[PDB]
């Protein structure tokens, strides 16, 4: 069993602290370079930190005088401790066996952190209307949520063809956002009720929204 | 500094395929380079190290080659557990760090198909906080490339909208992508004409959907 | 040499012209520690080192004093007291070939840090895992050297540089190392002060009249006061008379 | 890193007492004359302390 399992990560205010642990079976870490590299959504990977098995260690810039890498031997366990945390620190965070030449063959399934203020904050359900102009497309937009993720469905589940959730984009004001569509006969408009199921579990907050044709 | 170019950004390839990926550093490396293989949400995955030797593990269609400033990966006959993204890195550089290619995304190929635009006005209940979001809606297209241009009362807008896509579709292997244009609601009732102007190979000229505010 | 099997040779009793090295526009790192590279010349030494290798240019910085990376812990590595002088060249057009030269080899794989001036040529295999090697590689099991593989279109970074680190040992032993220590030409007829081999001192040096032998250096009086000397270079005794002088 | 503290690395003289010397010519190390362009062999006299 050759395998890396990270844990610590969680959701943590700007300036907080964090301690990533990396259990390792197989790999001694210890007898190793082991690196820290994260990636931030839709970014690409960046590498953090690296401890030599001599005990050399160095840092990314940007980590620089705020990240400590570190181990402990009897547990064969990699740690990465996060001081002064901010925003552009999300990321999920990996535990990775440097060889060098022979590349980086070893990888964790990953952690995630998320640091932010934002407050947590249940969704705004807000209809997106058929248009009065062979099928036509409805919706619901879900603004304004914290933390991820949402689900959402169509019709308590009885209505899964053409449904399209697209991934929740973050906005400005650091609140994610989403939409869920759908297409359908326009023939169906006046005799079929659509109802979108919004479900946001941290914050305790199920919405159901009746989206209907408008009337002008 | 050294540069990674890779290229292309994204390639369309049916199974059996042969694929070929490229990367050029910008000054020679001679052979300090490996590939990897990373599917979303999963971890990248080792293919092949020191520019032209298989990894253990790794199917042996899957071949490196290139020594100096010219390498390229390639997937002699391709599988269906390959569709992933792929990208190269300099192996021990200087400074302190991972330098990666910006990534080539290897989806399934399929014939074109053009979307389907359907434009959403902000509802009244939204209106009434303070804020109107208006959404464009690009449904079921292919190739994944498309350019969405918000026109507000004929004025191209850009800076003030957001785009989000979904994953392949495991059954028509189509794309969709929704545009949210935000306002502030003042903002709003100043303009009439709304409008996402829509580009796709699919379409022989631009599609444009509109609404006017207040109709 | 590979850095790993770092070359070195012992220099000893011999005269050390440094004006060859530090006057050369031929090398491209020159940096001293605990010594001035020009007031070297007028200093002895008991024993010289002489450390040679190859190594990357990015890897040139991590020969000095408390450096860190794959070189200085796991290849060579200087003292935090080090006197001596890191010098280093670009050396691309002899030690890289078009195929690669791999002939220059770097220890990869150690457990701990080497101590300075240690060197370490083993090729045991290296235990990165749990379970033992026993010779026998295969993963977690990796064979401890590395190849550059230098091809001629190296960026710098890459590209070969050939390093010698020059240590300066003192013990209390007699020294044997020392520096030039040139001369100059010498009058008769007027008053100097000398400094001839070992002894100084202020006066009129004339043509002689005695026969010194051809071991003897320094001549005495009957009041052990010098008397006349054999200059170094030219096989010719100078009589020593102290210049005039008396009361007003 | 606090850098804002020099010290004079070199000099073509040792200084006699209470002599005070904040001049910033560029001291040439080597045998090629400086001109006062900084390089190899010619160095800026202070160097800051970490
Ligand atoms: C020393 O060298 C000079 C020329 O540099 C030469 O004329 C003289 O004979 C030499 N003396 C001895 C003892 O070799």
């Amino acid at each position: 069993q050759v395998q890396l399992v990270e844990s610590g990560g969680g959701l943590i205010q700007p300036g907080g602290s964090l301690r990533l642990s990396c259990a390792a079976s197989g790999v001694t870490v210890s007898s190793n370079y082991m690196s820290w590299v994260r990636q931030a959504p839709g970014k690409g990977l960046e590498w953090v930190s690296i401890i030599y098995s001599g005990g050399t260690t160095y840092y990314a810039d940007s980590v620089k005088g705020r990240f400590t890498i570190s181990r402990d031997s009897s547990m064969n366990t990699l740690y990465l401790q996060m001081n002064s945390l901010r925003a552009e620190d999300t990321a999920v965070y990996y535990c990775a066996r440097d060889l060098m030449v022979y590349g980086i063959d070893v990888w964790g399934q990953g952690t995630t952190v998320t640091v932010s203020s934002a407050s947590t904050k249940g969704p705004s359900v807000f209809p997106l209307a058929p248009s009065s102009k062979g099928t036509a497309a409805l919706g619901c937009l879900v603004k304004d949520y914290f933390p991820e993720p949402v689900t959402v469905s169509w019709n308590s589940g009885a209505l899964t063809s053409g449904v399209h959730t697209f991934p929740a984009v973050l906005q400005s004001s650091g609140l994610y956002s989403l939409s869920s569509v759908v297409t359908v006969p326009s023939s169906s408009l006046g005799t079929q009720t659509y109802i979108c199921n919004v479900n946001h579990k941290p914050s305790n907050t199920k919405v159901d929204k009746k989206v209907e044709p408008k009337s002008c | 500094e050294i540069v990674m170019t890779q290229s292309p950004s994204s390639l369309s390839a049916s199974v059996g395929d042969r694929v070929t990926i490229t990367c050029r550093a910008s000054q020679g490396i001679s052979s300090y380079l490996a590939w990897y293989q990373q599917k979303p949400g999963k971890a990248p995955k080792l293919l092949i190290y020191a520019a032209s030797t298989l990894q253990s593990g790794v199917p042996s269609r899957f071949s490196g080659s290139g020594s100096g400033t010219d390498f390229t990966l390639t997937i002699s006959s391709l599988q269906p557990e390959d569709f992933a993204t792929y990208y190269c890195q300099q192996l021990d550089s200087y400074p302190p760090g991972y330098t990666f290619g910006q990534g080539t995304k290897v989806d399934i190929k399929r014939t074109v198909a053009a979307p389907s635009v359907f434009i959403f006005p902000p509802s009244d209940e939204q209106l009434k906080s303070g804020t109107a979001s208006v959404v464009c809606l690009l449904n079921n297209f292919y190739p994944r490339e498309a350019k969405v241009q918000w026109k507000v009362d004929n004025a191209l807008q850009s800076g003030n909208s957001q785009e989000s896509v979904t994953e392949q579709d495991s059954k028509d292997s189509t794309y969709s992508l929704s545009s949210t244009l935000t306002l502030s609601k003042a903002d709003y009732e100043k303009h009439k004409v709304y409008a996402c102007e829509v580009t796709h190979q699919g379409l022989s000229s631009p599609v444009t959907k509109s609404f006017n505010r207040g109709e | 040499a590979s850095v790993y099997a770092w070359n070195r040779k012992r220099i000893s009793n011999c005269v050390a012209d440094y004006s060859v090295l530090y006057n050369s526009a031929s090398f491209s790192t020159f940096k001293c520690y605990g010594v001035s590279p020009t007031k070297l010349n007028d200093l002895c030494f008991t024993n010289v080192y002489a450390d040679s290798f190859v190594i990357r240019g990015d890897e040139v910085r991590q020969i000095a004093p408390g450096q860190t990376g794959k070189i200085a812990d796991y290849n060579y590595k200087l003292p935090d007291d080090f006197t001596g002088c890191v010098i280093a060249w670009n050396s691309n057009n002899l030690d890289s070939k078009v195929g690669g030269n791999y002939n220059y080899l770097y220890r990869l794989f150690r457990k701990s840090n080497l101590k300075p001036f240690e060197r370490d040529i083993s090729t045991e295999i290296y235990q990165a895992g749990s379970t033992p090697c026993n010779g026998v590689e295969g993963f977690n099991c990796y064979f401890p050297l590395q190849s550059y593989g230098f091809q001629p279109t190296n960026g710098v970074g890459y590209q070969p540089y050939r390093v010698v680190v020059l240590s300066f040992e003192l013990l209390h032993a007699p020294a044997t190392v020392c520096g030039p220590k040139k001369s100059t030409n010498l009058v008769k007829n007027k008053c100097v002060n000398f400094n001839f081999n070992g002894l100084t001192g202020t006066g009129v040096l004339t043509e002689s009249n005695k026969k010194f032998l051809p071991f003897q250096q320094f001549g005495r009086d009957i009041a052990d006061t010098t008397d006349a000397v054999r200059d170094p270079q030219t096989l010719e005794i100078l009589d020593i008379t102290p210049c005039s002088f008396g009361g007003v």
